[PDB]
């Protein structure tokens, strides 16, 4: 107030310059061809699945790839928070024929996520613990009601026919001991795992946010 | 750097429990042939803990004598067995989904996962250093946690204990918890969140699933550190209110039933 | 936000976000000089 | 029959992605995906500012932003590609000048010759 304010004039002068030379600076770089952190051969799809035209995904990937998806991951908004009904109401069964599913899942939908692997039938044959490190290399205990939560369970399920020249039998780990790295965002290790088991396949993530965005991966999410 | 004198420090701060004896008030070290087709509620009532210690006969375990899971189906847990409890189950990755099921049948809601992380004692051994009884299994590991401090430079990631699977190497055991609501305004006292969700425990690599001394009292930690009220104490308490189906038959733990297949 | 300029300066903020944060400070002392008017 | 990853990307980004998430060709359109989500110039944006400085004179920016944006957009992204276009940080002079597209160019050239003339040229923006 009074002198000062007008001397926070300059200083709100002073930053809104330097900054927006910092911003043309991005831009410019942004012109002369900056590449993002996302990779070249990544598949994005900015739609909701409620409304996603599923039939139109399944017939470009049979007239480009001529075979469905190998893995389907799956991050579920859990109760934007789709309901149970609605994400079991995704076609899985067509976007899948012979693969694997790899659907997370908190303990509170821990169990009807075992229904929708059931459902879609898949039979649910693994599961894969994500134990949240420190920085320090810690347990990251949470917090619970019986247990101190310091996990994340991700299901697999199987379809189909395994057993062909794809999927590599008895691989990676069915455990991750990796650091948190954001608010709902999984370890990297995951994707490393699926490439041990499908190597240079076709996979599908459902909800999907910028940074699983990986090649060879046609992710779908809302703020991709 | 791989933090295992905390991850691994309940090994040297449990003790196991003294096994009573048969003719004590303490223990009810009941004997039946098939666990599954017995009738429990005779052998105890008014239960808070029913914990399975169930092995498996799977795929996974070659050519090793277990449960089967299709004769699950065939246990009876009845409303005057367990009323309002929490019943505990040794699950192994290809029969999940199938106990959960059977668990639905029954009437216990899944309500929890415990998972103990294995570390390789071959990895763990080879890594101080650059069938096998259990007395020796036991001392590699009383070893293996001495040397501890010299331990840690190795990543955590070259200790798991990857063993066979046809899809993803096992290097976890889960021992599911589900809870039976029953009655209303029959609380079941709980102390919550007493107990990590997650554990990590030097194993061989021969038989994972089959959880040795030290920490099976590990789990009867949990178990009575989640249910206060179900501990037996002498004098004001009439019944026991745990019970372990598939017990030891050389250890049988105070303010538990001992369920024996003979 | 406001005066607070702690608040205006975070680094999960973007360029754009930062940058119209300090036109609409802009805006607010060009209003107090206009009411101090 | 090894698949071509790299065709069977771009063909799926042509089938089944956003205009602004992939380009013409399929490649993968690294501007989208460093920005937040919502926050996008897109080239149509870049045609709309264009179209508004040549119909609307530059400087007053709710016009343009009820005219050629739909009223969704930022006055102050407005007034920061404006900078961008006519290559100079500071438009005061330039106050509802209401360029053409066609010309806008040539001041655009000018500015950047007084920037690399007085040393002023930072990342293509003359620093007056
Ligand atoms: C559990 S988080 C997934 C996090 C992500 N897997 C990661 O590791 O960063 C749920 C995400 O799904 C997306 N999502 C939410 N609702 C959606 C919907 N209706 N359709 C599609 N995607 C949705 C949003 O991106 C949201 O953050």
């Amino acid at each position: 107030s009074k002198k000062g304010l007008q001397g926070l004039l300059q200083d709100i002068e002073k930053r809104i310059l330097h900054y927006k030379q910092l911003f043309f600076k991005e831009q410019n770089e942004i012109a002369n061809g900056k590449r993002s952190m996302v990779p070249d051969n990544s598949i994005p799809i900015c739609s909701d699945v409620t409304k996603l035209n599923f039939q139109a995904l399944i017939d470009a990937q049979m007239r480009h790839a001529g075979k469905m998806f190998d893995v389907i991951m799956m991050d579920p908004p859990w109760q934007d928070s789709l309901s149970d009904e609605k994400i079991q109401n995704m076609p899985i069964q067509s976007l899948q024929q012979d693969g694997f599913i790899f659907v997370w899942a908190i303990n509170a939908k821990y169990r009807v996520t075992i229904k929708m692997i059931e459902n879609w039938g898949y039979k649910l044959v693994d599961e894969i613990t994500w134990v949240k490190k420190t920085v320090n290399g810690k347990i990251a205990k949470g917090h619970g009601f019986y247990l101190q939560h310091a996990k994340e369970s991700c299901l697999i399920g199987v379809k189909g026919d395994v057993d062909n020249g794809r999927f590599k039998k008895n691989i990676a780990s069915d455990v991750i001991f990796s650091e948190r790295r954001g608010q709902s965002q999984k370890p990297e290790e995951i994707y490393q795992y699926i490439n041990q088991l499908c190597p240079n396949g076709n996979y599908l993530e459902i909800f999907a946010r910028r940074n699983n965005l990986h090649d060879n991966w046609v992710s779908i999410g809302n703020e991709l | 750097d791989n933090q295992l004198s905390l991850l691994l420090k309940w090994r040297n701060d449990k003790i196991p429990l003294k096994s009573a004896s048969e003719t004590d008030n303490k223990c009810k070290v009941v004997n039946v042939k098939n666990i599954f087709k017995s009738d429990l509620s005779k052998y105890g009532a008014n239960l808070q803990a029913l914990f399975i210690n169930a092995l498996w006969k799977v795929k996974s375990r070659k050519e090793k004598e277990g449960l089967n899971i299709n004769d699950l189906s065939n246990l009876k847990i009845p409303l005057s067995l367990m009323k309002n409890g929490i019943l505990f189950i040794w699950s192994e990755k290809e029969i999940l989904g199938q106990i959960v099921e059977i668990m639905e049948q029954k009437g216990f809601t899944y309500i929890e996962n415990f998972s103990i992380m294995f570390l390789g004692l071959n990895k763990c051994l080879q890594s101080i250093n650059h069938e096998k009884s259990i007395e020796q299994v036991t001392q590699e590991k009383k070893f293996v946690m001495n040397n501890l401090d010299i331990l840690k430079s190795t990543d955590i990631n070259n200790l798991f204990l990857r063993n066979n699977y046809p899809y993803f190497k096992k290097t976890r055991h889960t021992l599911l918890m589900f809870r039976r609501i029953g009655d209303k305004n029959q609380k079941l006292e709980l102390r919550h969140q007493r107990t990590s969700d997650v554990v990590f425990e030097v194993t061989d690599e021969q038989d994972p699933s089959k959880v040795d001394t030290m920490m099976k009292e590990y789990v009867y930690q949990m178990i009575e550190t989640l249910l206060p009220k179900a501990q037996f104490i002498p004098g004001v308490d009439k019944h026991l209110k745990m019970m372990e189906l598939f017990a030891s038959t050389d250890n049988y733990r105070p303010g538990w039933i001992s369920v024996i297949e003979k | 936000q406001y005066m607070t300029l702690e608040d205006i300066e975070n680094e999960k903020f973007t360029n754009l976000e930062i940058l119209t944060h300090l036109y609409n400070l802009k805006a607010e002392i060009v209003r107090r000089l206009a009411e101090q008017g | 029959q090894p698949l071509d990853f790299t065709q069977y990307a771009k063909n799926m980004r042509k089938d089944l992605s956003n205009q602004d998430i992939c380009l013409e060709d399929g490649a993968l359109n690294h501007s989208y995906f460093l920005t937040k989500k919502g926050q996008y110039w897109t080239p149509l944006n870049q045609k709309a500012l264009q179209r508004g400085i040549e119909l609307f004179g530059v400087g007053n920016w709710k016009e343009i932003n009820y005219d050629e944006f739909s009223g969704k957009a930022n006055i102050v992204e407005l007034e920061l590609r404006t900078c961008m276009i006519l290559g100079i940080n500071d438009i005061t002079e330039y106050y509802g000048k209401k360029i053409s597209e066609e010309e806008q160019e040539e001041i655009k050239k000018s500015n950047i010759a007084k920037g690399k003339k007085e040393n002023k040229l930072k990342d293509n923006i003359y620093q007056k």
